[PDB]
């Protein structure tokens, strides 16, 4: 970087000092705070395994102080399997570690699933002979639990020399419970809009004759 | 003292980077098994040059998809604070989802959504595709040379509205600015009095004694969470305008894609083919 | 059998199977328990929520013990160890705190219900699709063509059970897309038109049923020299041979 005769000070973005000239000469030296990351610990199940492995995030493993550098960091206590298997604890970047077979955490590539072609010709086609009924699951939450907090008991624990001050700071409770009061009422209309959608209740026969379907 | 603020902060952002993996997962991998288009290609006319992943190219991109890559300080904000992690599926892998949805959509219909990846003729296909907004299939055949013409060329002029039209792409274009609008308005935060006398931690440490520097260092660290509060709300709300889109994403994804739909004006504006 | 009709296979498939149908749904009712009775992780959607409220009051609750910069956490301890006066400045500064805790909260629920107005929004919709009626978009109610579905409560959610219809050995054939009797074509009513090599049969497009090519089945338009893959075939006519008969 050149400077005319009368700078230092390089904030060179936003208000960062950046490179800066120097006393007792005349040098145009530079500043780069020291490397940074967050640590993270990839683990299996704590019965299963107690060895865990230790991804440093975003550092060349030249300055971490049997080591992997990924596009996400600096993987140390895996060994990179050339093999390709399911994600079971997604790493980054497409790695995706996985305690397998003595028994330790490996670190490999993901796979996105199995790989076929298709018999596409002009003149073919592909009839099924059979069927398979099958019965399948969807869990949806519906609602949460209805609560509410009066303000000026958390905060205030029933001081008069405390309610008289939380006056002052105007209506801030009030906004506080008609919110949370506004919540709730969505709530009882959530569990009153799925389920009473037929007006008026049936009952099955005592007798059952729905010709072979156990509905036991 | 100020309790367990960060701990919130820190749980917030992290649920929000799960909630993005699930989203590009959800679009996306609804096909359990990767596929590939013979190389042989006899589809009746329909010349499908320029979807088609080209192998003759680094990644795996078809010409589309290298367009639209082109349609559309990078590290000072690393230093103070900040941090970018990278997705779980790459750009190659994405690209390669989509080829198989491309090669399977192509040679199996819609059975290779049900279950098992049927095979069928496309010239085959397209008449059980009229069928189903009402005309024959006499339509198809008896005029099969013209309408591959009129497929063939429309994918003609979609470059074109892609090639130089750079406004096309301006859904996208705004979510990225949009967010690289917060850090900075982020990142400028670092530089307020906020009621202070300066506004560097290291100044303020070198310039006076130990019992008077509490009470100016308070004044920044309440302005500062309050700055860093804000930002967070904003991605917490943001984020939630997206979950909406990926989720009709992926409604199309299952419906426009893996078969024909019937909603009037949702794949498309008439009657839906493919 | 007009559930079937409803995803393109006729009636006929159902009464012809029928015990064997029965079998394969009581059966598969049997699973259904087991996925559940050791396997935890199923229900992994609602105890995802239940924790997260519960982590918010305890985050919340515990916010009750910082001196946020004040001098104590108790407003009886700082109430009864300094006079009237003085006891303001440290009051204020645990008010200012915890209203900062309090709304953070508020904030959060504001948001977090608001996802779930939106799942409920999509239980309703598969309530009134998928169980009062049969529903025709694609994995929506299921993973392949829809049957019916059941309704099963849950604390705090609700739990369906998509039956489902989905093939199986699939046998490959050669097709043509017409076949040519006299110059002019001919086209499946409803159906391909299939050949196992010998003689040429049409079916429905999801269970292995020929038929011979009869004049009811099929339906005529122009010659035979515009299609291509036509191929050349008979077509059989069941109004001559009573006619003969006599
Ligand atoms: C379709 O699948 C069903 C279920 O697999 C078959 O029914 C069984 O067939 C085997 C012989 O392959 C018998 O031993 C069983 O007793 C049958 N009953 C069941 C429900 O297990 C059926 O035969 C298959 N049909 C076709 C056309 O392949
Ligand atoms: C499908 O279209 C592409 C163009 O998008 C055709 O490719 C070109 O063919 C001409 C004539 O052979 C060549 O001179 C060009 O170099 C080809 N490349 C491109 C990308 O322009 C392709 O031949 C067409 N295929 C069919 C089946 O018609
Ligand atoms: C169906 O049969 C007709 C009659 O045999 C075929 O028409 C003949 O076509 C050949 C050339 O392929 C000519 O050399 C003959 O003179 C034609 N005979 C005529 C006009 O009666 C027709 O090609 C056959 N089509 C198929 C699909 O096999
Ligand atoms: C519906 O299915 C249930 C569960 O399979 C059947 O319950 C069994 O009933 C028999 C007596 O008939 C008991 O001996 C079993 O212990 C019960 N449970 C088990 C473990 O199978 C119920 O009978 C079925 N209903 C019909 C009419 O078949
Ligand atoms: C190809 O198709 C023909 C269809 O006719 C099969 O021949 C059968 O024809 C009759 C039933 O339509 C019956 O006589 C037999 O089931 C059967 N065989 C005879 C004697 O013609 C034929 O099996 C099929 N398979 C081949 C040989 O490709
Ligand atoms: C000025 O600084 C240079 C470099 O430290 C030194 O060599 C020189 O003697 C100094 N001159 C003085 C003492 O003014
Ligand atoms: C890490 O540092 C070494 C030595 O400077 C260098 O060769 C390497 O490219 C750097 N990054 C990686 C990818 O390891
Ligand atoms: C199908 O096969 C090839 C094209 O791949 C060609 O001979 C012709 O189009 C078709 N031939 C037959 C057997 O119908
Ligand atoms: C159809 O052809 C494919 C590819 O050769 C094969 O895998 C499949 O088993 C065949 N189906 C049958 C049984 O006709
Ligand atoms: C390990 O497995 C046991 C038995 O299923 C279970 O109780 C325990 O919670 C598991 N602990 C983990 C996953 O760390
Ligand atoms: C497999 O071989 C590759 C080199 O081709 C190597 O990078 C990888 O670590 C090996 N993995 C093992 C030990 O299976």
């Amino acid at each position: 970087k050149k400077f005319l005769p009368f700078q230092q000070f390089g904030r060179d973005i936003d208000d960062t000092t950046d490179a800066v000239r120097d006393p007792q000469t005349l040098e145009i030296l530079d500043i780069t705070p020291c490397s940074f990351g967050g640590v993270s610990v990839i683990t299996p199940g704590t019965n299963t395994s107690n060895q865990v492995a230790v991804l440093y995030q975003g550092v060349n493993c030249t300055e971490v102080p049997n080591v992997f550098q990924t596009r996400a960091g600096c993987l140390i206590g895996a060994e990179h399997v050339n093999n390709s298997y399911e994600c079971d604890i997604p790493i980054g970047a497409g790695i995706c570690a996985s305690y397998q077979t003595s028994q330790s955490i490996i670190a490999y590539t993901m796979s996105l699933g199995a790989e076929n072609s298709v018999a596409y010709s002009n003149n073919s086609i592909a009839i099924p002979i059979n069927f398979t009924i099958s019965v399948t699951t969807e869990i949806l939450p519906v609602s949460m639990t209805k609560t509410s907090v009066d303000c000026t008991m958390y905060i205030c624990g029933d001081s008069t020399e405390c309610s008289n001050l939380l006056l002052q700071y105007g209506s801030f409770c009030t906004q506080l419970n008609r919110a949370l009061t506004g919540i709730a009422v969505e709530q009882d209309k959530n569990t009153q809009e799925v389920f009473a959608q037929v007006k008026q209740i049936y009952k099955t026969p005592p007798i059952k004759d729905f010709g072979g379907f156990n509905f036991s | 003292q100020y309790g367990s603020f960060c701990t919130q902060l820190n749980r917030a952002l992290t649920g929000i980077a799960v909630e993005q993996d699930k989203n590009t997962q959800e679009v996306f991998a609804q096909v359990k098994q990767i596929y590939k288009t013979p190389p042989i290609k006899d589809f009746g006319g329909f010349n499908f040059s320029q979807i088609l992943p080209d192998p003759s190219k680094p990644s795996k991109r078809s010409f589309i998809e290298d367009l639209l890559f082109n349609k559309v300080l990078i590290c000072a904000q690393k230093f103070n604070g900040l941090n970018v992690l990278p997705p779980l599926l790459t750009d190659e892998m994405i690209a390669q989802y989509t080829s198989a949805l491309l090669a399977g959509t192509i040679t199996s219909g819609w059975t290779f959504g049900a279950g098992a990846a049927l095979q069928i003729p496309f010239a085959m296909q397209m008449a059980y595709r009229f069928n189903g907004i009402g005309v024959t299939q006499n339509v198809l055949y008896e005029n099969q040379k013209l309408i591959a013409n009129q497929f063939n060329s429309a994918i003609g002029k979609i470059q074109d509205s892609l090639s130089s039209t750079a406004s096309a792409l301006g859904k996208l274009q705004d979510v990225v600015n949009q967010n690289a609008q917060a850090l900075n308005t982020l990142v400028k935060q670092l530089s307020s009095n906020f009621g202070a006398i300066s506004s560097v931690l290291n100044d303020i440490l070198a310039r006076l004694d130990k019992v008077e520097a509490e009470v100016q260092i308070d004044r920044l660290i309440t302005g500062r969470l309050q700055s860093l509060q804000t930002y967070v709300t904003q991605q917490l709300i943001r984020a939630a305008e997206i979950r909406a889109s990926a989720n009709l994403a992926a409604t199309k994804m299952s419906e426009c894609v893996l078969g024909q739909s019937k909603r009037v004006d949702f794949c498309g504006k008439g009657y839906h083919l493919m | 059998a007009y559930r079937f009709n409803g995803i393109g296979v006729t009636q006929n498939v159902l009464y012809e199977n029928q015990k064997l149908i029965a079998n394969q749904f009581n059966s598969a009712i049997g699973k259904i328990q087991d996925s559940l009775s050791s396997t935890a992780s199923a229900l992994g959607k609602l105890q995802d929520v239940v924790n997260q409220n519960a982590q918010a009051l305890n985050t919340l609750v515990k916010q009750l013990s910082s001196n946020f910069g004040a001098i104590s956490s108790v407003l009886n301890d700082i109430l009864a160890r300094l006079d009237k006066v003085e006891a303001e400045v440290q009051i204020d500064r645990l008010i200012t705190g915890r209203l900062q805790s309090l709304q953070t909260y508020v904030t959060q629920q504001l948001i977090r219900a608001a996802e779930i107005r939106a799942s409920a929004n999509l239980a309703a919709t598969k309530m009134s699709e998928c169980v009062l009626g049969q529903s025709k978009r694609v994995d929506f109610c299921g993973k392949g063509y829809h049957l019916m579905s059941f309704p099963q409560s849950a604390p705090h959610g609700v739990v369906f059970l998509h039956v489902t219809y989905v093939p199986a050995q699939e046998k490959n054939f050669t097709t043509a897309p017409a076949i040519c009797h006299d110059g002019k074509a001919h086209f499946p009513r409803e159906g391909v038109f299939v050949s196992n090599g010998t003689h040429w049969f049409v079916t429905q497009r999801n269970f292995y049923e020929p038929q011979i090519i009869t004049t009811h089945n099929t339906f005529v338009s122009g010659n035979c020299d515009v299609v291509i893959g036509i191929v050349n075939n008979t077509v059989y006519d069941p109004l001559q041979p009573e006619l003969d008969s006599f």
